[PDB]
């Protein structure tokens, strides 16, 4: 419950509200979720809700340094282009 | 003093079968691993 309701406490900040660029308060939230993952491991039992939580916050060790510099003003819509094409992801094709 | 002893008696007697129906509700209802129950289990667990 706690992990999830914090994840929902942040889902709505706008680009001016959410600072994700080079001093990213939300990538700092993602480091807070990295320590949430530091508390994630527990071998009492595997639950559906447990693996749901795990799927919500796992492999963030690559998210951690991926986007810190992927969010600078360095990233211009032409760089958003470059991302969508070279990653071959329709995600930034539909929304750069 | 005696009628209080008999009150204590009937109290223990009814509390025993109360605990019985308690443990019997447990195995079929709630946190026992039976179905998916996506993130609703908190309500029934709190009522428990």
């Amino acid at each position: 419950d706690s992990v999830i309701k914090n994840i929902q406490q942040f889902k709505e900040k706008s680009w001016q509200d959410v600072s994700k660029d080079d001093l990213a308060k939300m990538e700092e939230d993602a480091g807070k979720y990295g320590e949430q993952c530091s508390r994630l491991p527990k071998d009492l039992k595997e639950w559906q809700a447990y693996r749901d939580l795990k799927n919500y916050i796992d492999s963030l060790r690559e998210q951690l340094p991926l986007i810190i510099s992927l969010k600078k003003p360095s990233i211009m819509p032409r760089h958003w282009e470059k991302i969508k094409e070279i990653t071959n992801t329709k995600l930034n094709y539909e929304n750069p | 003093q005696a009628i209080y002893l008999k009150e204590l008696k009937q109290s223990i007697k009814d509390f025993t079968n109360q605990v019985s129906i308690f443990r019997r509700d447990y195995e079929k209802n709630g946190p026992m691993v039976e179905g998916i129950s996506p993130a609703e289990a908190m309500e029934r667990l709190r009522r428990f």
